[PDB]
RNA sequence: AAACUCCAGUUGACACAAAAUAGACUACGAAAGUGGCUUUAACAUAUCUGAACACACAAUAGCUAAGACCCAAACUGGGAUUAGAUACCCCACUAUGCUUAGCCCUAAACCUCAACAGUUAAAUCAACAAAACUGCUCGCCAGAACACUACGAGCCACAGCUUAAAACUCAAAGGACCUGGCGGUGCUUCAUAUCCCUCUAGAGGAGCCUGUUCUGUAAUCGAUAAACCCCGAUCAACCUCACCACCUCUUGCUCAGCCUAUAUACCGCCAUCUUCAGCAAACCCUGAUGAAGGCUACAAAGUAAGCGCAAGUACCCACGUAAAGACGUUAGGUCAAGGUGUAGCCCAUGAGGUGGCAAGAAAUGGGCUACAUUUUCUACCCCAGAAAACUACGAUAGCCCUUAUGAAACUUAAGGGUCGAAGGUGGAUUUAGCAGUAAACUGAGAGUAGAGUGCUUAGUUGAACAGGGCCCUGAAGCGCGUACACACCGCCCGUCACCCUCCUCAAGUAUACUUCAAAGG
C-alpha cells in the first residue's frame, strides 16, 4: 500500500521535535513554574482538610513533603 | 572606497622580489597593481585591461612609477598579440595576477550600466567604446529569442527561472525598447508576483533583487568573460616562467571551475559537482589524467576573512587559486 | 591522497569479542526473543474469557556507575571528490554494541489475522490479502485534518513516556482494483538508403538564379517545425491585380455587388503519421451480469458480414514502379478556385479609368554554373590536333549594341561585342540514393503575345557498398512500478520578516465571582 498516512505523521513528528528543540529553554522555565503551582495546589488541598475538620494547625509533627521535585 | 580583495594574500602569494617581471591581466582600478608596486620598489610590472578608462588610469598612474608599471589595453585573447608586439613571447613572467569580475569603478559609475540599483544606459560592457560595434546588454535582450536568451540566463546566470524571466523580456521589448537598467530590472520582476522582488537571498543571507542573476548573466555574455578566461589562462601559461606563481581570483562558480579545471587538467566537458558515488559509477561503465602542469601553492581555495567580508561585501565570494607552473 | 613503516609475509604464543557448515531444518519461549560446548536448575493452570493504569515482562537506541576492548561504529579530525560546505569513498578514533548494578518502557513490538469453542453445509465470496463462516467473551472504533498535538494527571523518565482533547478549517479524506500516461524502468528483438558506422554524389565556402525573412515603400494576400520557403504561380512590363495615389459612377455585366471578417461554422480539394494495419458495426460467451475480458491447431469462446491492407488493374512479366492507402491524429492548409453558414458594407468595405509600387543595409532556403588535366577549344561522335595559370580554367553577372514578342522592353527573352571578377573543391552540420538506381549527359511538353537556372516528362551512358552494431533517434513483444489523470513541462512535501481566522502558553498585576455558620461558648 501507499505510506501517505505515515508520511503525514512523520512530518508532524519531525516539526514537533524541531519546535521542542528550538524552545527547550522556554519550555523548561514553564515546566518549573507549573510544578511550583502544582506543589502549592497540593499543599492547599491538605490544609483544607485539617481546617474543615476543626483543627487550627497541621497535625503535630506533620510536614507536607515536596512530591514534585526532581530530588 | 573599495579595498583590493585579498591584497594581503595575493602579495604574500606572489612574493614580488627584485629581479622579477610580473604581468597583470586585469588592471581595472589598479588597487592590486599598486599594492604590488609598493612592497618591491625594484619590481617590473605589466598591466592590461579591457576598459580604456582603466587603461587611462594606468597611464595616469604610470607617472607615479615611470617604467616599473607598463600599461596595456585589450582583452585576454588579444593580450598575447599585444605582448607579442613588445617581443616577450617567452615572457618569463614570474607571476600573472588574473583578477576577475567587474571593476569597482565600472559598477560604481552608473553611466557604465552595470548597476541595476542606479539608472544608466544598459551597456553592461567592460569595453569603453574601444570597439563601438560591440553589442551591449540592451542589444542582447532585444534580439535573441526566448530559447536563445533563456540559455544565456540558465548557463551564465545559474537562473532556475530562465524561461519565465526570458519570456517577460521578449514581451517587454515588443512593447518598447529595453535601453535602461531599471527598465530591465522591472521587466524581470514582472515575471514573478510582486513579493518576489526580494524573496531571493545571497549566501550572505541579505535580500537581493530578483534580477541580480540576469545582470550577471548578460554581463558574462556581452563580455564573453568565460571563453576569454580560458584563453587568458592559457596565454598566461605560455608567457609564465617555469617556477612562476600564478594567482587568480574567482568571485562566482563558473569562473572558479575553469580555474580549478585548468590548474588541475580536469576536462572542461566533465559533469559538474561530481560526487564520489558518481565518479565510481562513471568509470564502472568503461571497465567492461595527464601529468599536472602546476603545483598549487595552497591546495584549497582561500576566501576573504569574515570580518573583511562585512567591510567589502562585493568581494565576499573571492576564491583565490594559486599555482606554480611546471 | 593521507596514514603506517616495532611495517608486511611465514611460524609460534595468545580473548570479558563474535558464535562457518549443520540449518534445504521450522523447533523452543507469553511476547520480546532464542541456532558454539558442558553441567545444574527449569519451561504456570484437569472449563474458558478476563486490565493503557493492578502484577510481572518487554528488540534496537538511550541514561547512571564501574569494568573489558578484538572488531564494528553515531560523532569528531585528516585525505579525496566538489565552484565550495555536508554527504556518498578512504584513514584514524570516540559515545555505543559487551560485562556488572540500576534505570528508561519505545518499534512497520506485523502472521498488519484478539482469546476460547465449533463447522465445511448453506450464499463461496464487494475487492485485494490469508477459503467462507457460527457461538461466546474481552478490548477497541464512529468523516478528514488539527493530533504520536494542547491542557490535566501519573511516572527513577526533565529536548522523555503513557493517557488524550477543543476551537478555527474543509466536502471530501480513505481502502481495493482497472485503464491510461509516465519511469534518470527490466529483458528481448529491431529499423535496410536506415538510428549509428560503412558506400556514391552533393549541400554548408564563391558568383549567379530564385523563394523567404528583415528593412524600405503611398503601395496586396495566402503558405510559413516536421508536414512553409521555384509553395497557391504548368509563372506579375500593361493586362493579370486582389495593392497605393488621384479622378469618376450609383438599381450599378447580374431579379445587384463585396478578393469584407470568421478555414475556430463549412462543402469542395488536400498535407501529415502512411516508408502504417488497423477501424467501425451486428451477435455470442467469461468475470456472481463490477470497471473489464474473450488465445492455445495433438487448440481451452469466439463468430457470420463491412472498410482498409491484400487481391486485382495500369506500365515492359508473376518483378519493379505507379496507383491505392481505412478510421483517427495536428480545431493542420485553403472563405483569395468556386460555393456557402454567420456577422458586416450598400454615395461604398461596391463598380470603372489614369499613373505607380513591386527595391536592397542585409540574413537565410532551394537551385544553376564553377573552381579545371577523368580538364579547356576544334574536328569527330570515342585510334586526332592544340590549349593548359595573371591573354589558363571560370558569369547564364556588369556594361554596350542588335534581333524576337508586344500598342508599349533601361526593364522580358535570344544573339553579338566588351569585360575576365570571386572561386583553387568548402568548419560545425546536413541531403539523396539498393540498379538500369545514384551520378553524368541529351531531348520534348505544359503555360505566354513574349517571358524560369522552375515544373512535368522521354531517352542515353552507367557505378560503389549492402556488412557490423544499439550512446542518441524511433519501433515492437513480454514484464515491473506508479501518490501522475490538466496525465513528469505531472503531482506532492518542507521552507520564508505578506495576510486574516482560531487557539494555547505566560510574567507580575489588579478585577469581580465562589466558599465559611452544614460552627463554637
Ligand atoms: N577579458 C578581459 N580582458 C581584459 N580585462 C578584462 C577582461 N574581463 C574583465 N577585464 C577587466 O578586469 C578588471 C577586473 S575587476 C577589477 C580588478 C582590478 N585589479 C582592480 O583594480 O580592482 C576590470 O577592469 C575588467 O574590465
Ligand atoms: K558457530
Ligand atoms: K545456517
Ligand atoms: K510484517
Ligand atoms: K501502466
Ligand atoms: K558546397
Ligand atoms: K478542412
Ligand atoms: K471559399
Ligand atoms: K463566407
Ligand atoms: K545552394
Ligand atoms: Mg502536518
Ligand atoms: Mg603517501
Ligand atoms: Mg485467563
Ligand atoms: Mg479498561
Ligand atoms: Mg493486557
Ligand atoms: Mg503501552
Ligand atoms: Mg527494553
Ligand atoms: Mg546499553
Ligand atoms: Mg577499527
Ligand atoms: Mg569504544
Ligand atoms: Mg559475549
Ligand atoms: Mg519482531
Ligand atoms: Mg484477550
Ligand atoms: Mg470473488
Ligand atoms: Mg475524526
Ligand atoms: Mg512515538
Ligand atoms: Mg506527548
Ligand atoms: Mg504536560
Ligand atoms: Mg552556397
Ligand atoms: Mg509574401
Ligand atoms: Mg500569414
Ligand atoms: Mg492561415
Ligand atoms: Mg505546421
Ligand atoms: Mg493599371
Ligand atoms: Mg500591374
Ligand atoms: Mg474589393
Ligand atoms: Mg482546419
Ligand atoms: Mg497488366
Ligand atoms: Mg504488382
Ligand atoms: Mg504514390
Ligand atoms: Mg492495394
Ligand atoms: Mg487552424
Ligand atoms: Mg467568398
Ligand atoms: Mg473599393
Ligand atoms: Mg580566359
Ligand atoms: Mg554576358
Ligand atoms: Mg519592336
Amino acid at each position: 500500500k501507499n505510506v501517505l498516512k505515515i508520511r503525514r505523521r512523520k512530518m508532524n513528528h519531525h516539526k514537533y521535535r524541531k519546535l521542542v528543540k528550538k524552545t527547550r529553554f522556554l519550555r523548561r522555565k514553564v515546566q518549573e513554574g507549573r510544578l511550583r503551582r502544582k506543589q502549592i495546589k497540593f499543599e492547599k488541598d491538605l490544609r483544607r482538610i485539617w481546617l474543615k475538620a476543626g483543627l487550627k494547625e497541621a497535625p503535630e509533627g506533620w510536614q507536607t513533603p515536596k512530591i514534585y521535585l526532581r530530588g | 572606497l573599495h579595498i583590493p580583495v585579498m591584497v594581503d594574500e595575493v602579495v604574500h602569494c606572489l612574493s614580488p622580489q627584485k629581479g622579477q617581471i610580473f604581468l597583470d591581466m586585469t588592471f581595472g582600478s589598479g588597487g592590486h597593481t599598486k599594492a604590488i608596486l609598493q612592497k618591491e620598489s625594484d619590481i617590473v610590472l605589466y598591466a592590461l585591461d579591457r576598459d580604456p578608462t582603466a587603461y587611462a588610469l594606468a597611464e595616469h598612474l604610470s607617472e607615479l612609477y615611470p617604467k616599473q608599471i607598463r600599461a596595456m589595453l585589450g582583452q585576454f585573447s588579444q593580450a598575447e598579440a599585444l605582448l607579442m608586439k613588445a617581443g616577450v613571447q617567452p615572457g618569463t613572467f614570474d607571476g600573472v595576477l588574473m583578477d576577475l569580475g567587474c571593476s569597482s569603478m565600472q559598477l560604481d559609475t552608473p553611466e557604465r550600466g552595470f548597476s541595476l540599483r542606479k539608472d544608466g544606459p544598459l551597456d553592461m560592457r567592460m569595453d569603453g567604446g574601444r570597439y563601438p560595434d560591440m553589442p551591449t546588454a540592451a542589444d542582447v535582450v532585444n534580439a535573441l529569442d526566448q530559447q536563445a536568451l533563456a540559455s544565456i540566463l540558465r548557463t551564465y546566470g545559474e537562473e532556475k527561472h530562465a524561461k519565465k524571466i526570458a519570456s517577460a523580456i521578449v514581451q517587454a521589448r515588443s512593447i518598447y525598447p529595453i535601453t535602461r537598467t531599471q527598465q530591465l530590472a522591472s521587466i524581470v520582476a514582472g515575471a514573478f508576483p510582486p513579493s518576489a522582488i526580494y524573496t531571493r537571498k545571497d549566501l550572505l543571507q541579505r535580500s537581493t533583487h530578483i534580477a541580480t542573476k540576469t545582470f550577471q548573466a548578460l554581463r558574462i555574455f556581452v563580455n564573453n568573460e568565460l571563453n576569454e578566461l580560458y584563453t587568458g589562462l592559457k596565454t598566461a601559461q605560455k608567457f609564465l616562467r617555469p617556477g612562476g606563481r600564478l594567482v587568480a581570483l574567482s568571485f562566482h562558480s563558473l569562473e572558479d571551475r575553469i580555474v580549478k579545471r585548468f590548474l588541475l587538467g580536469i576536462s572542461m566537458t566533465e559533469r559538474f559537482n561530481l560526487s564520489v558515488r558518481q565518479q565510481v559509477m562513471k568509470t564502472s561503465q568503461l571497465g567492461s589524467r595527464a601529468p599536472l602542469m602546476w603545483e598549487l601553492i595552497h591546495k584549497k581555495v582561500l576566501s576573504p576573512q569574515d570580518q573583511d567580508v562585512q567591510d567589502n561585501p562585493r568581494g565576499r565570494s573571492a576564491k583565490l587559486r594559486a599555482a606554480i607552473k611546471l
